[PDB]
């Protein structure tokens, strides 16, 4: 009734700080892991090349 | 350019009746006059439907 409630309450303000740190840590890397991917697709030329080459020219 | 009637392809500034007298053998410039005068006749264009599908 007495002893392990005044405990409980004395341990909430740290146990909330620390897990607020641990879901800014969750969205930080979560942030983290992204980044642009850009592709490559073959140039046109050589296709425009192969074109000219077919015709025999 | 389709529209007009121009050719399709690129045709090169070139003004063969200099290239004639320049070159002592016909044979290079009539080559050269072959490639540039098929490649002016054709149309260098592929569908970009199928492509992009």
């Amino acid at each position: 009734d007495i002893m392990v409630p005044s405990f409980v309450y004395n341990k909430l303000p740290v146990i909330h700080f620390l897990q607020e740190k641990r879901a800014e840590q969750k969205l930080r890397r979560v942030l983290d892991e992204t980044y642009t991917e850009w592709t490559e697709e073959l140039d046109q030329a050589h296709v425009t090349d192969a074109i000219t080459r077919s015709l025999n020219i | 350019r389709e529209e007009e009637g121009l050719p399709g392809g690129p045709v090169p500034r070139i003004n063969w009746p200099q290239e004639y007298s320049s070159f002592i053998d016909r044979e290079p410039v009539v080559a050269k006059r072959i490639r540039y005068d098929t490649l002016a006749s054709t149309t260098l264009e592929r569908d970009e439907k199928q492509i992009e599908s």
